[PDB]
């Protein structure tokens, strides 16, 4: 129950790190849905 | 309205690309800091969760699990800073890169449509 509600607020998938600028631009970004 | 989108706006010349560039890099270091912790406090958690979706609810290795999922989210609380204040960093970082390195591919782009 607990843990429950705990591992429901631990395990959210994070996306992956951006990389660097290159130059041109060699991967697109985007904005993340962060849960709230 | 995160104050990012107010100020990072479409880029009109490679100047303006150079500063966009230079403020994400410096804050590249602490985003990827804070990421690196993010991913690395997730992943017990998501370990945990898996290891007691397989488990039989009668073992022991489940009230095992049980409990170590209570004792590393003990150590998030304790933690300082605030872990959720952490989060809120990270996240507000990622997106504010995120965006500004929107600005410069979508630049990019327009300029490689034109010679």
């Amino acid at each position: 129950s607990c843990v429950d509600e705990i591992l429901k607020e631990m395990t959210h998938s994070w996306p992956p790190p951006l990389t660097a600028i290159h130059t041109p631009c060699k991967t697109e970004p985007s904005k993340f849905p962060f849960p709230t | 309205l995160p104050d990012y989108l107010i100020k990072y706006i479409a880029i009109v010349s490679y100047e303006q690309r150079q500063n966009y560039k230079d403020d994400f890099n410096a804050e590249y270091d602490e985003y990827r800091a804070l990421h690196a912790r993010m991913e690395t406090v997730a992943r017990r958690f998501i370990k945990l969760d898996a290891q007691r979706k397989r488990l039989s609810p009668g073992s022991k290795e489940y009230q095992n699990v049980h409990e170590e999922v209570l004792q590393e989210y003990q150590k998030i609380k304790q933690s300082s800073p605030n872990y959720h204040e952490e989060k809120y960093r990270c996240e507000y970082l990622h997106n504010k890169l995120a965006h500004i390195k929107r600005m410069i591919g979508e630049f990019d782009q327009q300029q490689a449509e034109s010679w």
